[PDB]
């Protein structure tokens, strides 16, 4: 359409799925990731040790769920920030999740229960 | 009046303490030449205009002329920030029992060690914010980690200029190269006019002075000024030299870090070598008060509730109670990035040659 | 379950107001302790539109 139409965006999910942490002087379950290059994050997926996205079978040696936006282009974050970081060690997250294709979702969730992280049932 | 050395039942005085505070240098900051721009975004735009303006021809009176002059150029550009947090905390095990050094019997006070640390605190971020403002000075504004944060030249699209003097040389044409440098300020910033109040000001350590300074083009004026009627935080009566309406400051300021490597304030990035001297030179714009823009350092607010969407200020101090009267935590935010508007006008000097 | 409120009559709903530690944000809770009940369940009758 000349102007029939245009679509200016979509807003990018907020961070707001952390529901309780261990909140310390230090960043207490909270850990920087190098991001990786040509690669976009966002708030929910979850990460592995080296700072990429888990993959189909990859799925247990999950380490954190990113609370950033990262994006790859400009390699800057949502506030600025050259880093980006994920909750790994103990605390309470909704269940908004962004798992890639193939990705279990229930071997994600034990891996991180047993690193720490505990999800809370989320309506929509 | 204490207990004496040997014995409990003499007594003995105590005069005081001896205090030995490490050596804060603040050249650069005592300057006041980095003007304090704090806004409510943890990222922050600025537009750049250009002009161009042309001679105009002579015409004739009875036809007509000519002149449409071309418009004006605008581009905007982004920036990001650094963010500093400092963590301390105080327990009763530092009061109880503790007395305060050069004093008899006086025990110390949560206050006095509040005061202490909080004092500790500051000259940390205030060592940080020098680093910082000579980095900027520099045209790359990196970190003491080595992690870089904005690259002047790149998003000015200025390329950086080297002058190599070459002292070692006993023919070397100093003039030239202040001449060279001095035409080049003059070219370069277009801040149409208002520039340099001052002088061209060059930091410089002590290799390049001392090299400086014993050239036989330049030795006889130098000596000229060996008279006493011709302003560090630590090193006061600095080494300075005027030459071509050029100063030569000498600031031989540096700082460590955690891991113990010493972090030379006037140096250059890869020149290792003992036997070059490295220098910076910037207009001393210091003196035009709200009108330099050259300059500047814009502060961002802390992550907490209640200062989200607020005005940064330079130090975020926080005061938090332990629980069942533990203690107190401290913290102590920065959220700050100096830069320069015109990084054209920041210029390396070397002491070795091309 | 919360203190103050043991051996209480039951309301509505209870909403608390909780803040996190070094001012990183609030916390809500909201409860309710419910439970709808008829003592005649034989008076519910079921309607259908089909045939037995």
């Amino acid at each position: 359409a000349y102007q029939g139409f245009t679509k200016l965006g979509e807003r990018e999910p907020l961070n707001d799925i952390i529901l309780w942490e261990e909140i310390t002087p230090t960043g207490h379950s909270r850990k920087e990731y190098a991001p990786v290059a040509s690669t976009e994050y966002r708030v929910g997926e979850v990460l592995k040790a080296d700072g990429s996205k888990v993959a189909a079978g990859q799925e247990a040696q999950a380490d954190s769920v990113c609370i950033v936006n990262f994006y790859a282009d400009l390699q800057l974050s949502y506030h600025g920030q050259l880093k980006v970081v994920g909750i790994y060690r103990d605390a309470e997250l909704k269940d908004l999740l962004k798992l890639e294709s193939g990705v279990d979702a229930a071997a994600v969730k034990s891996a991180l229960k047993a690193k720490g992280i505990d999800f809370v049932p989320t309506g929509l | 009046l204490t207990n004496s050395e040997k014995s409990r039942f003499f007594l003995a005085d105590l005069t005081g303490e001896v205090q030995s505070i490490p050596n804060t240098y603040g050249y650069i900051s005592g300057l006041g030449l980095f003007r304090s721009a704090p806004q409510t975004q943890t990222t922050f735009l600025m537009d750049l205009t250009d002009w161009d303006i042309s001679l105009l021809d002579a015409v004739d009176r009875t036809s007509r002329k000519a002149e449409t002059s071309a418009p004006e150029r605008v581009r905007q550009i982004s920036f990001p920030m650094m963010y500093f947090k400092e963590v301390e905390s105080i327990t009763p095990d530092e009061i109880q029992g503790v007395r305060q050094p050069g004093t008899a019997n006086e025990l110390t006070t949560e206050a006095v060690v509040r005061a202490k640390k909080l004092m500790k605190i500051r000259t940390k971020f205030d060592i940080t914010r020098e680093f910082l403002f000579m980095q900027a000075l520099k045209g790359k504004v990196i970190d003491a980690n080595g992690v870089l944060y904005a690259d002047l030249y790149k998003q000015f699209d200025v390329t950086k200029k080297t002058i190599y003097f070459d002292l070692d040389n006993p023919n070397s044409d100093i003039d030239a190269h202040i001449e060279d440098l001095r035409m080049h300020m003059e070219d370069e910033a277009k801040t149409g006019t208002v520039i340099n109040g001052e002088e061209i000001h060059i930091v410089v350590d002590r290799t390049f002075f001392s090299k400086l300074i014993k050239h036989p083009k330049i030795r006889d004026a130098y000596l000229a000024q060996q008279t006493p009627l011709a302003t560090d935080g630590v090193q006061a009566h600095m080494n300075r030299f005027y030459y071509g309406g050029v100063v030569f400051v000498q600031y031989n300021g540096k700082f460590k870090d955690k891991r113990g490597k010493t972090h030379t304030l006037v140096s250059i990035d890869g020149v290792s070598d003992t036997n070059v001297g490295v220098g910076h030179a910037f207009p001393n714009v210091a003196m035009l008060g709200e009108a330099n823009n050259i300059f500047e350092v814009a502060y961002a607010p802390c992550p907490k509730m209640g200062y989200a969407n607020t005005l940064g200020q330079e130090l975020y101090v926080f005061e938090y109670e332990k629980d069942r009267d533990e203690g107190i935590d401290f913290e102590a935010h920065s959220y700050m990035l100096p830069y320069c508007t015109r990084p054209q006008l920041l210029v390396d000097v070397r002491s070795d040659a091309e």
